[PDB]
């Protein structure tokens, strides 16, 4: 019972 | 989920209870296809893809199977979300509406199941119509830089779902940046049409169609106001009409009267004509949201790749 | 969430707690008659906010009230002041969002805070949304260094801000900026009033100097015409700063770095009755210079005289 | 689940019911392999890999074992999925269909269970063909910058699970983004080219087999004027020709009355050669010649044709 | 997070853990007579920090206390020193913010740090914030090739530095900043920083008083003519006169032979050395061995800029 | 991050797991008398590292120890050699930083490496940080083609290097090395006190280097070190060792030793152990390698350090 | 583990009993002089492993004994053959390191194995270890979406590289190497394409079981295979073998009596036309661009 999410990274 | 015609039923069992609420959140007879002026080509394509399969469906068989997609592309103010409302009002078909925000969830792998539920519901209910607004979002080439991992599975679900059972769906998209589309997605949109700014004779009909219903003078020369715009975007002519109509409120100054006998002055200003001084004083205060190089870029792309 | 007029209640079930909190977190007593100048901005705010409450039998057909307005001009001229004066004089629900309420590190919250904002603004009242520094938020769309999650926010502002002949609840989106040539071409169309705001001329600085100096005891020697003619290119904020530096220059003549603790408040009682003399203005007018030379005023005037709808 | 041949049964008791549902939801409207124009080499490999071991199972014993993989690369519109559906139809092999929305797996540690159950169910029904469509997705670099901690398990589950006869097809538009360890597991990387001058005339003559053409036998001219048409555009050319046969009688003026006999006046109307000329002025190719050159260079560098 | 005075608390539930830690991580014996020169900066600090704590009934209305100051000058003089001097000799909490705290890998974590910073500085006290090296943080806003996340940091400073719309609940805050490149600030952020002040290189009397100040605590002779050292260091900055005195103080070690005695008889010669004075030979060799980090084009450009758009 | 003196440990909680490894990746028998010449460098390193270690009661207040040094000049003179020598001379902890360690993909993952490096240098013993080739890290700040992620690195150095300064906890000493000392900042030069310049050639130094490189058991007859010093004009400190190396390769390259096996294979290998070199292979070694450095760079660095350099 | 020379013995009771069993399973008359190219590699090995062990006072001090080398070139040259020839020619305990001898399921035991390997290398003899496929072992250290254990095993790798034991590298993709890894790699030599020597015997071994005519000349085919890798000759003979099948007609006619046509095709033997059509249809998967980038890398970061 371990859900998953999505995140946002920014790069250069 | 309501039942369709002929009393069938959908079995939404493998999906969570908030996906189906979103798709149900995406899902009359006021407007008509005569209120829009110009745009004969897209009206012909709509007439041969939406209306005429309903009357004589023993003709559209084999090679003459009806069309399956369309893209309206052009300058940002010429009227291409108006024709989606005009085809939703004047049809007997289930009309979905999907923007770019009814696809995203912060959980992994629920963004490419909303699309599959949308296409399965659009097949199951009716000879339906899907209207994906602003298709340049969820577009773009797939070998781009800075492209997220879920935002490629969205494009792959659109790619695998939009091909290949006499049930009809007619996905209709609208954009104003057409060159930023995928190479294997603008193959599926079998008709890519251009819409220009209105010419000298369309703008006179637009002036006369917006101005009717409001009492005016008989000394307005409409041909001068048609020949005097020269570059108005077709949604700015309505703004010129509104600034001409509200200018009768700025001639009788109401900023001095506050409460005292005002509501009878707003009756004496209720039935006052729109004279030519209103249009002459409204032409010096309305300018287009110009920069016609966007229109020239869209003309070049739709003259090198458009399939009317 | 609170209720509204007529006792209804909003049903916020599909949104998480920290989104409805971030929209709840963005919901003195000055009048519109203290803003110096800006007559046409007052006119559009008049016939777009005030008159649809008194007589709504007029604004029905072609005369539906305006739905947007963008102010544009040089920095420090009177934009956020007209926004706060509209929030203080009207009876509307007022939203003050900015570029930092619409951002979160999860995927799919930036384009849901906007949707929840517009749904509450159409549910509650004849409300007014005031988006500040919109040049940060809506840039040019087909650009070079654009992260993907800003395209969805610009698309959400494009979708929400134009939509049946029912649902006669009003929402008026007022926005301010000072670099207007960076707005998207699909978003510059929605703001159907794009008024320019100028730096004050030689007759609107006399009223400003007279307005900011009510309360402090001045002499009868100062002549406001010479002080209006020696300031050229001053903004509103610089004129207020000059009128502040004059009274602090009244303080700066006494050596108050010397007394340490003993009866300093008794020493500060002889100072709280002194008059602001002409010498203080002749010193403060050499102590204060404008903040920027004219290069954005001319560019904003060349923009709003070709693409603007006053 | 159903059973298999010879009366056995599969015991899928260690998985949840919804994983069995998600794999069972993927598993014959007759096409023929002669209904595809061009591409004799792909049919050659499909022949030697599917049809011959049914008939001569003694010849394929040791080192002459058949191929066990394939991946088709090329431009959009050249007919990759038609080969897969045609080899799905006219075969007694169990077909499958895997896509990237089928390995969704919102929970943790569950996508690899779907993949392993698929490859266990393929080696249960003894002939089997799997068609992983759009293998661009799930085929990123295994040490890439923005990647989850779960997709690498998917690629590792393939790379352990690719090694009872199976056969795995694929198809791509952008084949250069395939991984290096995922490339050498595929025994045959074939190119799919655009139609030449000879194939286009056959395609225009095959698509117009139902509607009556009369004298427009100038098919060499239509094979000459369509310069860079991508195979799936000449079908749009014939379709636009038939709808332009509809467009010459102004039908947007009638309102219900006489919209059957006039529609019977067009049911026998033959396609003149004014309509093909009016249809070449309103159909253009869907792209430019860029991705063709890029996939051509990638097949020249890596493609074991 | 600690409590403030008057026993209240702070409800930091809306922000994550590491943002609260990264704002908490930015939170004596100096005095404002240890700064030679700089009269008007001391005057502005005296009438915007120290006087409202004593007489709060005076500064009400038009005479409201200031809320910004930017120091602009050459890279030698004392700008970082005046911030620590006003931090020691006051009773307000001090926030040292550099440009390396407003930085995180994720999207939307710089502006939340700036928002939490200004909320904490308004919650605790009549505090002051010292943003050092402001020109690496707010540049121009419409340049060619800036990131799309530094723009939101500049917009967050623009929205947060003016505000507190309620005329009641007035809790004071004060932003201090230092720059070497003052012609590269945004035209909209330069308005909020009222009181732009130039800081010059030291004059003759400032050099003489600074030599007198730094050369106490170490015994010198009586043959040193300070006027010759004050008139011969023409063009020296503020942080080079201290280097001149340090070289002149270690030249009394360089004249003895300590490299020769390598360990053996090294602890013995150091015993008689700590009371040996410094004669004029050491200052002569220290003048011969130390040059300024010159190039006054930057001083000339910064002086012309703060003479055009400056407000003392 | 293993440990330090007195058994304490660091709390690397606020930093990621791929940054602390990149700072850990920045951490033999070279004598102090191996380097000839360079007396100013040895004097400053002596009075700033070794004498503060032994008697710290002398160094307080005005006589605080130094905190910086720049070694600027022509290429091939021995700056890295002085770095390694002062590493081996004391028991100090030696970090090494170039421009290829301070580069990552994500925005703001490069400004943390500098802060963690200085935090570890303060947390450990008296340590030496050796920033190599600083002409790339700190250039001019208000430049024309300055990247937006290279101004914050320079700002991090400016803020970190001057430091809330009294009761000095642990000494750190930061070196530098460059060939181009005019394309350097105006706020990073000032923080680098003791900026000094080192030249490549000297005739007694050239004589001492050919004395200190000659370890050949044969060739007691080619001692032309006066002529080897007169033909050492325009030669750097690196050209002399390669000159001795090409002399020792021309010892066995003057006589053809190819296809020598089967008959007297072992005797052909040990006869070159006493192969007497003469002026002929000496002259061939002279004409092998040319001085590939012009006088313009050395003249420009001398004209810079004569005007902006504190010895 | 067996005993070593000069009477010593290891007691590895501190470490695990399964890591030693994973390192003990890695401890002939091959080609001594059959490599007619790259005699400079023979010279540097002649002066690095043979000459400092016959006369150890000739390569000392200024004559510096080397410690590492990185072989770089095509995949058709003898990268394994040279290390195997020095292994079968010298009398040192040749170890080998691929990407398979370092992987374990537990955390904290993936770094101890290289410590045990270098300890056994120093303990047994003046050995020679060869890291096989270094191109996957060490890449970029400061990468992003890679897990942290690769950085830990590479830091343990750097912890024991300084220590006799002659490490040697061989790479096919050298441009993935780190800027800090290449400091110990003392020579990144440019290795060219090989001669005829061993491809002809692989042609002869790879066609057994298949009937062939007596008109095929293996010298002309083995002089035309300049640059083929190990599996590329197998691809050549597979193209010829399936060309024997595809020269006949079985795609057009189907069903009726295909058994006799297939048996007559199976009786058929390889001609010269099959190999001539195969050399123009088995084009190498090794494209003519990788050797160019290896040339630019050995010109840039190596000394070759
Ligand atoms: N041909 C037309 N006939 C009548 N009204 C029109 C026409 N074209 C534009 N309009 C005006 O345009 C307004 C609607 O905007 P429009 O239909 O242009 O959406 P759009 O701007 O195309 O959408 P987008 O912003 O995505 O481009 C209507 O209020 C209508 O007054
Ligand atoms: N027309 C005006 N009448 C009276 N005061 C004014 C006027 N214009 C500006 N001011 C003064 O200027 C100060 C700041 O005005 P305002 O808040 O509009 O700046 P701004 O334009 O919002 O700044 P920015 O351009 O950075 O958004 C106010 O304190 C106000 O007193
Ligand atoms: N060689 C061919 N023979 C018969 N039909 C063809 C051929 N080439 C293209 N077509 C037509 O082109 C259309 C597209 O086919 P298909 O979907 O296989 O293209 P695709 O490029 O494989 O799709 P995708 O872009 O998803 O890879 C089909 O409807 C088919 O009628
Ligand atoms: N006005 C002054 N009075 C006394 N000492 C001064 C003065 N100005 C500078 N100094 C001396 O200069 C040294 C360093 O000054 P400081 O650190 O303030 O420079 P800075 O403002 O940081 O310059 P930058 O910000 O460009 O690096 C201090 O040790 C201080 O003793
Ligand atoms: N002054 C010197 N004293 C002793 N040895 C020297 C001297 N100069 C050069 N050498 C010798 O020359 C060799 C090259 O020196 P080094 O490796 O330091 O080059 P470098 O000075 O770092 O070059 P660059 O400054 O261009 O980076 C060293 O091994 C050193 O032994
Ligand atoms: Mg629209
Ligand atoms: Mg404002
Ligand atoms: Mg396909
Ligand atoms: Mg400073």
């Amino acid at each position: 019972e371990e859900e998953e999410e999505e995140e946002e990274e920014e790069e250069e | 989920l309501p039942q369709n015609s002929a009393g069938d039923s959908f079995d939404a069992s493998a999906y969570d209870a908030y996906i189906v609420q979103a798709v149900r959140g995406t899902m009359e007879n006021t407007m008509s296809l005569d209120d829009i002026i110009g745009m004969h080509d897209v009206k012909q394509v709509l007439h041969e893809a939406v209306t005429l399969p309903l009357l004589v469906p023993e003709f559209f068989q084999g090679l003459r199977s009806p069309w399956k997609a369309m893209v309206l592309a052009g300058p940002p103010g010429t009227g291409k979300t108006l024709i989606a409302r005009a085809i939703a009002s004047e049809s007997s078909s289930t009309f979905f509406t999907v923007s770019s925000t009814d696809l995203s969830s912060k959980w992994r792998g629920d963004s490419e199941k909303i699309v599959r539920l949308l296409f399965e519901l659009a097949r199951f209910y009716a000879p339906s119509i899907i209207f994906i607004d602003q298709i340049d979002t969820l577009g773009g080439q797939r070998g781009n830089s800075g492209e997220h991992e879920a935002s490629r599975r969205v494009k792959s679900e659109f790619l695998v779902q939009m091909d290949g059972d006499s049930r009809r769906v007619f996905v209709l998209a609208a954009t104003n940046i057409p060159w930023e589309l995928d190479e294997a997605l603008r193959r599926r949109f079998e008709k890519r049409i251009f819409i220009p700014l209105p010419d000298i004779d369309a703008r006179k009909k637009l002036i006369e169609k917006s101005m009717e219903g409001t009492p005016k003078s008989d000394e307005i020369n409409y041909d001068d106001l048609a020949a005097r715009t020269e570059g108005f975007s077709g949604a700015d002519v309505v703004s010129l009409c509104r600034t001409a109509a509200i200018n009768v409120l700025r001639r009788y100054d109401t900023k001095s009267l506050r409460g005292g006998e005002l509501t009878a002055a707003m009756e004496s200003l209720k039935a006052e004509l729109v004279r030519n001084i209103d249009f002459e004083a409204a032409l010096q205060a309305v300018s287009p949201s110009a920069g016609p190089d966007t229109m020239l870029k869209c003309k070049e792309w739709c003259d090198s790749f458009g399939a009317m």
